[PDB]
RNA sequence: GUUGACCUCGGAUCAGGUAGGAGGACCCGCUGAACUUAAGCAUAUCAAUAAGCGGAGGAAAAGAAACCAACAGGGAUUGC
RNA sequence: UGGGCGAGGCUCCUUCUGAGUUCCCUGGAACGGGACGCCACAGAGGGUGAGAGCCCCGUAUAGUUGGAAGCCAAGCCUGUGU
RNA sequence: AGAGACCGAUAGCGCACAAGUAGAGUGAUCGAAAGAUGAAAAGCACUUUGAAAAGAGGGUUAAAUAGCACGUGAAAUUGUU
RNA sequence: GCGUGAGCCCGGGUCGAACGGCCUCUAGUGCAGAUCUUGGUGGUAGUAGCAAAUACUUCAAUGAGAACUUGAAGGACCGAAGUGGGGAAAGGUUCCAUGUGAACAGCGGUUGGACAUGGGUUAGUCGAUCCUAAGCCAUAGGGAAGUUCCGUUUCAAAGGGGCACUCGUGCCCCGUGUGGCGAAAGGGAAGCCGGUUAAUAUUCCGGCACCUGGAUGUGGGUUUUGCGCGGCAACGCAACUGAA
RNA sequence: AUAGGGUUUAAUGGCCGGAAGAGCCCGACACUUCUGUCGGGUCCGGUGCGCUCUCGACGUCCCUUGAAAAUCCGCGGGAGGGAAUAAUUCUCACGCCAGGUCGUACUCAUAACCGCAGCAGGUCCCCAAGGUGAACAGCCUCUGGUUGAUAGAACAAUGUAG
RNA sequence: AAACUUUCAACAACGGAUCUCUUGGUUCUGGCAUCGAUGAAGAACGCAGCGAAAUGCGAUAAGUAAUGUGAAUUGCAGAAUUCCGUGAAUCAUCGAAUCUUUGAACGCACAUUGCGCCCGCCGGUAUUCCGGCGGGCAUGCCUGUUCGAGCGUCAU
């Protein structure tokens, strides 16, 4: 053990995941040690709000989500204003 | 050359849209051959002819929308694009008619017993 | 390795093209307080996680 | 590759007997083509605004 | 205390039958009308070690 | 016999539809501890709580008496 | 005990809003000190080369320019018993 | 969206800054440091010693006892008189 | 200068935008210690030390400066189970050229796997792709309040082949069986020599070949005894019908 | 059986093509360079418990007998089809067309991987010259590769190694 | 007597306390109810005249259309517009579009940019082979249509 024995090291437990892109995914199992890849649900824990916070609605892009509000205020309307070239 | 206005791109039919737009990717790719080795006013070309293929696509696209819509009046299913998209939830509520009925023993009594108007003195 | 997949070529390419320092017309603007690039990889320094 | 040969055909209106293709390390695919016996390459680089 | 070594042999895991060089299983023919009535004959082909 | 029905059970890239995931501060259920207190400790206490699991909304749940009462009788539910 | 009109009123967005850069001293620069004035249903707040009601954005009050879609409702006009 | 007998860069959320970032672990996860030149860059032309970094003159500024190691610049520890 | 005392007040120097007295109200309100928490700095001290793997030397060139840069000439070591010539795992531009102040190479540095700017990896034949092994996971079904556990042919109505129509939509046979993943060292269709670049080649250039799949024509063969002749034989030759 | 005569599985064997036109070794002329041109030669035998790889026929050991599938061929059988002026489903010779997608640079270690690092540690394989000698032992040399590990001067004690 | 050690002041060092500042936190009150198979939240790779990050966007890629305002952008360059009308801007608003590879993820798979099937069009002599382009093929359940199985069973 020790110096020695830290030699022999050259293989991968881990490899990358498609789902959530961190070097989580045992190769023998092929699960995901972090989302729960391929489970339908994501793996996530109440003993951890740290977790949680992490990977949490609002951290990335929201490509769509962003604009809602702005679409709410005027009622979900359809069509073009009065006069409008085109 | 310059621009290609936005204003006069709406007066067109289809088949002179698409001629333009074939002569609009040509120079493009002609330019970038030689962009190597020279820069000077012919690097605002390639923004200018750009964005100038960008109207023309959109002009293109809006117009086949306009007259599609158009077809499918009077029609009982239509493409799922074309259907208007307001919200999952709202997709899926009652419609007014539907959520409005009651039944017939109900509505005899609300036409002899409705609400009344009334004030009372002091 | 020389057997590489195309996942680990593309990654390989990014992070090779995100490692030359800024541009020297950054630090001539208004209000400004960039000074170097501060994520600096080095195949000697760190490692990379694949 | 047919593609590519397809492309050169309708735009520069030039044949080719072989196409041969790499992709470089920074990400972008480069491709070696051809030119039939009879075509000349040095002019068509000349005549075709290509740097000479 | 922990388990002792004769409990861990029902799970089946390092303590399982070899089976790789074995070919078929020894039994009978399945019981037929013709040998419930008759008889049939057949030739012996190979004298094999399993 | 021929032919036409009935009941049950299936095929199809048949016509038209619908469910999953996220979020889960608040809300409706199931499951379910020990540290701790008793100057020790086992019933008890922490607690019908934390963790685990299923299902919704802008509120949810509850609700027009198989009720409270013993009075000269009150009159769906919720909260202070 | 059926149908149809309907003034007028209320919500939302958008146009505009009072008064010193007067004189002298210190200072790189008055938004400071001294003298004389003005506005105020507006002396909340911020900027401008230092503590600014009157230099600039805003602030108070009811009105005013223009536009879109739903509500509420005074009071009228008309059928009728299988 | 409006407020306070709240904290004022070792405080207040882990984060007033390209912060759930840089970095550590095979992994679940763990997780920082770092705000302030001047009203305006007017961010030091030109000469001279040096291989160069830089120095000495001379300049900009109300001030360079404000020179991109920049407001104010305390103590421990150090140099010269 | 004042007070027994905690403390209060003034003079001089530096600096640049806010701050006190008096009576009440309020609290995250007073430090030398807790092997206290975070940051910073000393004595020890120019001290311990920079000693395995046999070893260096003369002249010239470059340069501000040469023991550890380059050329030539001597002297040595590794001594084919190498300090040689190529690969698997892992690393990811460290590869090549031009240039360079600081920092790094525990001494120096003009040199570098460091710094700055450009350039470099070509395949029908070499691998992956195809098949299965130990093993893993869907389907039919049964458990569990549930996340899910078992199950791999099992108490299942589980499949695919041919033909013709103007035109797809009409016919006709067979049927015990019916999924995927899993090897760059196992199983497996086919490429060799010469030359070439600062940096790649069984790939690029020149010459000479091969395999699989798909279309079609000439030469030769066979047949009027309709599907070839010879040798006692082992068998021979350029061909020489063959569905379930 | 011996003996005489025949058929056949197996070239990394002999000869001819490919192929000397190539590669290599000498000699004689040319000159800023773009540039070179032209001559000759490229043979014949021997040896072995030698080293290495590969193929073949025998033999020994076991209460141990030393994987599966895709893929390819032959045979038994006799369905169907077909000429006398041509027809032909001839596995024979020659000829026509096409072959997509991703990896390929470099190190593989007293400096390119893991040990906090440019760490005397650890990490799977292929090729393998001469002499002494039983020998892949130890000691010396050739091809190829290094001359890199902070240096200069002096020689007390006590040490580490011989 | 110097040197050396120690104490204080002046100027110069090392270090970042103190004072003043703040486009940030923290707590309370008030108003509103809006994700997704019509492809969500999250992840990956790309796009600028000169960009690595942050911010923004998707091969129409540091944006396009439409409405409003009415002269900029700025580190450099370049031109653009100049308000006649044909309209500057990293402006404000936002009702029409685009939206690569993935993800509940859906032809079968994936440690592979892997291997198939069906329909139509265009090329190479082509219903069968090869290439290019466009549109399709997941599972549970409900309603209806259509083609079927069974001496379960009724009538000639
Ligand atoms: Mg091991
Ligand atoms: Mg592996
Ligand atoms: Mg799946
Ligand atoms: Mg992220
Ligand atoms: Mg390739
Ligand atoms: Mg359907
Ligand atoms: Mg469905
Ligand atoms: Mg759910
Ligand atoms: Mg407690
Ligand atoms: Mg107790
Ligand atoms: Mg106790
Ligand atoms: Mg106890
Ligand atoms: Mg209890
Ligand atoms: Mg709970
Ligand atoms: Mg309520
Ligand atoms: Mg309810
Ligand atoms: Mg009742
Ligand atoms: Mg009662
Ligand atoms: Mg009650
Ligand atoms: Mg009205
Ligand atoms: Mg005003
Ligand atoms: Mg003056
Ligand atoms: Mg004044
Ligand atoms: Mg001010
Ligand atoms: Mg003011
Ligand atoms: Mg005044
Ligand atoms: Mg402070
Ligand atoms: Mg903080
Ligand atoms: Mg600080
Ligand atoms: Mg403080
Ligand atoms: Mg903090
Ligand atoms: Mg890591
Ligand atoms: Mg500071
Ligand atoms: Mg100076
Ligand atoms: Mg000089
Ligand atoms: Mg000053
Ligand atoms: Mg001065
Ligand atoms: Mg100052
Ligand atoms: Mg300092
Ligand atoms: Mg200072
Ligand atoms: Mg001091
Ligand atoms: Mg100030
Ligand atoms: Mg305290
Ligand atoms: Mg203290
Ligand atoms: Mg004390
Ligand atoms: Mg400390
Ligand atoms: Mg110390
Ligand atoms: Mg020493
Ligand atoms: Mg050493
Ligand atoms: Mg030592
Ligand atoms: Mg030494
Ligand atoms: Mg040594
Ligand atoms: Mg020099
Ligand atoms: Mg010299
Ligand atoms: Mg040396
Ligand atoms: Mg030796
Ligand atoms: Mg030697
Ligand atoms: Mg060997
Ligand atoms: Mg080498
Ligand atoms: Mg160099
Ligand atoms: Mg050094
Ligand atoms: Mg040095
Ligand atoms: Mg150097
Ligand atoms: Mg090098
Ligand atoms: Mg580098
Ligand atoms: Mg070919
Ligand atoms: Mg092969
Ligand atoms: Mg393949
Ligand atoms: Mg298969
Ligand atoms: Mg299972
Ligand atoms: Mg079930
Ligand atoms: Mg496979
Ligand atoms: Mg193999
Ligand atoms: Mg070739
Ligand atoms: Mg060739
Ligand atoms: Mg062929
Ligand atoms: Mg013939
Ligand atoms: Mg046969
Ligand atoms: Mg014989
Ligand atoms: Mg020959
Ligand atoms: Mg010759
Ligand atoms: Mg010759
Ligand atoms: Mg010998
Ligand atoms: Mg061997
Ligand atoms: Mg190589
Ligand atoms: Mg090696
Ligand atoms: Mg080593
Ligand atoms: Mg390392
Ligand atoms: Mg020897
Ligand atoms: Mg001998
Ligand atoms: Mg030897
Ligand atoms: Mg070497
Ligand atoms: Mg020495
Ligand atoms: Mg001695
Ligand atoms: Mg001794
Ligand atoms: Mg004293
Ligand atoms: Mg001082
Ligand atoms: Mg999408
Ligand atoms: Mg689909
Ligand atoms: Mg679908
Ligand atoms: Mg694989
Ligand atoms: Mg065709
Ligand atoms: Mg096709
Ligand atoms: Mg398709
Ligand atoms: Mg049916
Ligand atoms: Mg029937
Ligand atoms: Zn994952």
């Amino acid at each position: 053990k020790g110096t020695s024995s830290f030699g022999k090291r050259h293989n991968k437990t881990h490899g990358l995941c498609r789902r959530c892109g961190r070097r989580s995914l045992h190769n023998q199992k092929k699960v995901c040690a972090s989302c729960g890849y391929p489970a339908a649900k994501t793996r996530k824990y109440n003993w951890s709000e740290k977790a949680k916070r992490r990977k949490v609605t609002g951290t990335g892009r929201m490509r769509y989500l962003s604009t809602v509000p702005r679409r709410f205020k005027n009622g979900f309307r359809t069509g073009v204003p009065k006069g409008a070239r085109g | 050359n310059g621009k290609v206005k936005a204003g006069q791109l709406w007066s067109k039919n289809k088949e002179e849209l698409t001629k333009i737009l074939g002569e609009l990717k040509t120079e493009l790719s002609q330019l970038r051959i030689q962009k190597i080795s020279s820069s000077g006013a012919k690097l605002n070309k390639i923004h200018d002819l750009r964005k100038s293929i960008a109207r023309v696509l959109t002009v293109i696209n809006a117009k086949q929308r306009a007259q599609l819509r158009l077809f499918y009046k009077n029609k009982k299913y239509l493409p799922l694009d074309l259907r208007p998209k307001l919200t999952r939830a709202l997709r899926r509520r009652l419609s007014k008619e539907d959520a409005s009925r009651v039944l017939e023993k109900t509505k005899k009594r609300l036409t002899h017993f409705p609400q009344r108007k009334y004030a009372v003195k002091a | 390795p020389s057997h590489k997949t195309f996942r680990i070529k593309q990654k390989l390419a990014k992070a090779q093209k995100q490692n030359r320092p800024i541009p020297q017309w950054i630090r001539l603007r208004t209000g400004n307080t960039i000074r170097y690039n501060a994520k600096r990889r080095h195949w000697r320094k760190t490692r990379l996680g694949l | 590759k047919a593609q590519i040969k397809q492309a050169l055909k309708k735009l520069y209106d030039i044949d080719t007997v072989k196409i041969n293709t790499l992709i470089r390390p920074d990400g972008t695919k480069k491709a070696f083509a051809r030119l039939t016996p009879d075509v000349d390459a040095l002019d068509i680089a000349a005549t075709k605004l290509g740097l000479v | 205390g922990r388990v002792i070594r004769n409990q861990r042999k029902g799970r089946g895991s390092v303590f399982t039958a070899h089976t790789r060089l074995r070919k078929a299983p020894a039994k009978f023919r399945p019981l037929d009308y013709a040998e419930r009535h008759g008889y049939i004959r057949g030739i012996v082909k190979e004298i094999i070690h399993d």
